[PDB]
RNA sequence: GGGGCUCGAAGACGAUCAGAUACCGUCCUAGUCUCAACCAUAAACGAUGCCGACCAGGGAUCGGCGGAUGUUGCAGGACUCCGCCGGCACCUUAUGAGAAAUCAAAGUCUUUGGGUUCCGGGGGGAGUAUGGUCGCAAGGCUGAAACUUAAAGGAAUUGAC
């Protein structure tokens, strides 16, 4: 059965990004999702996205620009601290100089160096670079 | 001594070109072994192994040596060659030829700071080739090659200073070993890092702006 | 790619395909790259060109002519046609 | 057998391709002018020669072969430019749509052509 | 890099390299240090130092004295 | 010329004669179907597609290095004209396997350009010219492979009208962008039409 | 317990053969059929656990439904064309994977994480010994150790046969 939305939502977008097509249709929508796509289309990944009422769950339609090369969920969302981080940066990264890590911490879901920043910790939703 | 036979040799055998980036940054099939003598300017040769195969005959077993040279000065060029032959020296030759034929650039990135001179491939890396996967990491300036005998050579043919790499699969087989080290240095060059997004500019292919020299000023 | 003096490091800036936007290989020998001309309002070709390149993943796929065409239809329109 | 070696094969072929112009039918005026057009150092080869060139004139005396080149018909140019009628082919009256085609006449294009036709 | 347990002991470690005759003046970083290598240490040894002084005939003779 | 002309002369060609199918591609080209099973391939998206490629193949000013190839032996007439026309070169009916990656071979001529009469026929020298960074333009029909080729007019390739007209089409056109066609009309009759 | 045509483990005879408790012929017992109870195993195979999402194309076919269509010695049924859902499959091709055969799933895997059950750790000894447990029995489920060994094995290649 359908477990997590999150993972179908960004299998779906990487099949279809590998495929080079330039627009990827999401169901069933949530806010998590919508988040989680606010942060990558805020750091330049994605392009724009409408959410589309079908008064049940609710679509997305996400345009892509060809500059994501991989994003992923991790399941199941383990617990990390402000002093872990640097160690899943070693793990699901390509390199310290780009790529990001989203954490869904009490502040809200963010990437990893905003969490750096504020100070505060969280589980690990997915990643994206 | 040289006589060219297709268009990118007659168009470097005058000398009009300085480097071979540019046939790189067209992708053009190189395909006589003189352009890399004359662009590269420092080539070096070892060869790794002569591995003699054998094919049963209704006789007896026809032998025939297999060479693998790797070629490149350590400053971002390298290359493979592999050439089967029937006694060894036409082996090494031919494959020292495939080898400086096959030539590829590979990307130095930094591994947390610019200070100058980059050391280390920019991201993560891997390459299979059959079984074996191999897979190098960026490390620090004072790491060095962590490698096989193998990968060794490679990566210091082609100029890298430090790297963290694995292993998996029959890394004993030294074909599939070396090719796959090889290939996923091209692929080294291959990420779409967050600095190469910048809209491209598109400039004209030596084929294309050098057709006054190229309609029929055959050879002279 | 940039260095702390502010300086080039890599040997080239590759191309990228105009269609799917992924980086073409040095090694790419299915990659093409096409000028097509433009006229003026009598038809006659004024010698500049408008050019596109196409990595060998579209191409292999069968996709290299609807992305071209679209791409093109999508440029003629800044600079008329 | 009697099958012929590339060697007679090939010299009979090129001989024909250029020495067309006086060379016959009969196998000794062939050999006679091998003799002296070509040097064949054994005599048995040439009398080969000369009968396998002898056989290829009875085969091209009906129509050309795939074989030989030069004068690009058989002997003499300028075939098919001949073949331009005074009117084109294409005609353009009446030409040949029907429904689907007249609902395209319909989309885009002009309804009102000239070589429109109800059938 | 605003970490105390950074900043702390990388003034140390470059302190240390200063006072030590292996890091130059013009390198402050603790990027420099992370490029030392071996001939660095092996040339601030007693009997080097004496070899290159010019008290010692070679630096054999520099071990013996 | 005017679009009208050619529109008229391709539905006089039957140039828009589709066959039973199509691929998954050529549904941006198609109108609709008959009840029949045919295709009734929209000329007007033809034209225009014809004419960006005769915007492209007058772009590189030595038409030496354009090769128009014809493995069919129906519309080889077409391309032995073409050819003299404009500087193309023209290799009819059979293409040597290594002309394209074979730098030993006497028939060695590495392209910038490749026009096709047909995908589906000669497919040998599209799968060659993949190994070169070779752009390639066909006249592709319904139920023919995109797999390579980067431009596709879609037309008919199997018919005496509809090869001939089209590729005389594409010449006065791609001369009259070259300007010698200064605004005039046909000198150059119906020859390549099959004997 | 009934039934018991045909076929046929065991057995007998003929034949072949250096020998033939086999292959070939003939006659046949338990069995093969059925009813009321036991057994719980098969190359029980797609040698591919179940649920969910995505990712190429194509035509055929089965069940249902929607539309168009113009013929039936007769709205509907039969037939033709288009479309949707569900199923058994098939063909072409990787831009995918794989040691490869090959696979449109055995893909979306060092760029490794959707959920969950079972299960393997070089080849033998060995599915053996013993204990436990189910069965009238034949047997089933669970299931070692000492010792021995440098290979056993998979896919493909060239010869030889
Ligand atoms: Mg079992
Ligand atoms: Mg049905
Ligand atoms: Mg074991």
């Amino acid at each position: 059965v359908r477990v997590s939305v999150l993972n179908d939502a960004l299998k779906s977008m990487y099949n279809a990004e590998k495929r080079g097509k330039r627009q990827v249709m999401i169901r069933p929508s949530s806010k998590v999702i919508i988040k989680f796509l606010i942060v990558m289309q805020k750091h330049g990944y994605i392009g724009e996205f409408e959410y589309v009422d079908d008064h049940r769950s609710g679509k997305i339609v996400v345009e892509l620009n060809g500059r994501l090369n991989k994003c992923g969920v991790i399941s199941p969302r383990f617990d990390v601290g402000v002093k872990e981080i640097e160690g899943w940066t070693a793990r699901l990264l390509p390199s310290r100089q780009f790529g990001y890590i989203v954490l869904t911490t009490s502040a809200g879901i963010m990437d990893h160096e905003e969490a750096r920043r504020k100070n505060v910790g969280g589980k690990v939703l997915g990643f994206f670079y | 001594k040289w006589v060219p036979v297709t268009k990118l040799g007659r168009l470097v055998k005058e000398g009009r070109f300085t480097k071979m980036e540019e046939i790189y940054l067209h992708s053009l099939p190189v395909k006589e072994h003189q352009i890399v003598e004359t662009l590269c300017p420092g080539l070096k040769d070892e060869v790794m192994k002569i591995t003699p195969v054998q094919k049963q005959t209704r006789a007896g077993q026809r032998t025939r040596f297999k060479a693998f040279v790797v070629v490149g000065d350590s400053n971002g060029h390298v290359g493979l060659g592999v050439k089967c032959a029937k006694e060894v020296a036409t082996a090494i030759r031919g494959a020292i030829i495939l080898a400086k034929l096959s030539i590829v650039p590979v990307r130095r990135g930094y591994w947390g700071n610019k200070i100058g001179q980059p050391h280390t491939v920019p991201c993560k890396v891997t390459g299979k080739c059959g079984s074996v996967t191999v897979r190098m990491v960026p490390a620090p300036r004072g790491s060095g090659i962590v490698a096989a005998r193998v990968p060794k050579k490679v990566l210091q043919f082609a100029g890298i200073d430090d790297v963290f790499t694995s292993s998996r699969g029959s890394t004993k087989t030294l074909g599939n070993f070396v090719k796959a080290t090889f290939d996923c240095l091209m692929k080294t060059y291959g990420f779409l890092t967050p600095d190469f997004w910048r809209e491209t500019t598109f400039t004209k292919a030596p084929y294309q702006e050098f057709t006054d020299i190229l309609a029929k000023p055959t050879k002279a | 790619m940039q260095n702390e003096v502010g300086d080039m490091v890599d040997l080239y800036v590759p191309r990228k395909c105009s269609a799917t936007n992924r980086i073409i290989t040095a090694k790419d020998h299915a990659s093409v790259q096409i000028n097509i001309g433009h006229v003026d309002e009598n038809g006659l070709y004024d010698g500049r060109f408008t050019t596109f390149a196409l990595s060998g993943f579209v191409r292999a796929q069968g996709d290299a002519d609807g992305s071209l065409d679209r791409l093109w239809q999508k440029r003629k329109a800044e600079i008329k046609q | 057998g009697r099958v012929r070696t590339k060697t007679v094969k090939k010299t009979s072929r090129q001989v024909i391709e250029k020495y067309y112009s006086r060379m016959t039918l009969d196998f000794h005026t062939n050999k006679k002018v091998l003799e002296e057009v070509s040097i064949l150092q054994s005599k048995r080869l040439r009398n080969k020669v000369a009968g396998f060139t002898t056989h290829l004139m009875r085969r091209i005396q009906r129509g050309p072969v795939r074989g030989i080149s030069l004068k690009l018909q058989e002997e003499e140019r300028e075939r098919r430019m001949d073949f331009v009628p005074e009117k084109s082919a294409l005609e353009v009256d009446e030409i040949r749509v029907d429904k689907e085609t007249m609902d395209m006449l319909a989309f885009l294009g002009m309804a009102d052509l000239p070589g429109v036709e109800r059938a | 890099e605003k970490n105390p347990r950074r900043i702390f002991e990388g003034a140390a470690l470059l302190r240390r390299m200063n006072r030590y005759g292996l890091l130059a003046e013009g390198q402050d970083k603790l990027d420099y240090v992370l490029a030392l290598t071996a001939e660095n240490f092996l040339a601030r040894r007693l009997q080097t130092l004496v070899f290159k002084a010019g008290m010692a005939k070679s630096i054999h003779h520099a071990r013996v004295l | 010329s005017q679009r009208e002309q050619d529109i008229q002369m391709m539905l006089a060609a039957d140039v828009h004669l589709g066959t039973k199918n199509c691929d998954f591609q050529m549904e941006r080209y198609v109108y609709k179907r008959r009840t029949d099973g045919i295709y009734i391939i929209n000329l007007g998206k033809t034209w225009e597609k014809l004419q960006m490629a005769a915007r492209v193949i007058v772009a590189i000013e030595n038409p030496q290095d354009i090769i128009v190839q014809s493995a069919r032996p129906y519309g080889q007439r077409a391309v032995l004209k073409f050819a003299q026309y404009t500087g193309a070169n023209a290799i009819a009916g059979r293409h040597t396997p290594g002309t394209f990656t074979n730098q030993m071979q006497t028939s060695f001529s590495e392209p910038r350009l490749l026009i096709l009469t047909d995908p589906r026929t000669d497919h040998q020298p599209i799968k060659e010219s993949a190994l070169g960074n070779i752009p390639t333009i066909a006249f592709c029909d319904t139920d023919s492979p995109m797999r390579y080729v980067d431009i596709g007019i879609p037309a008919n390739n199997k018919g005496k009208q509809s090869i001939g007209c089209l590729f005389w089409l594409l010449a006065r056109m791609v001369l009259q962008m070259r300007g010698t066609i200064l605004p005039g009309h046909k000198w150059e009759i119906m020859v390549d039409l099959f004997f």
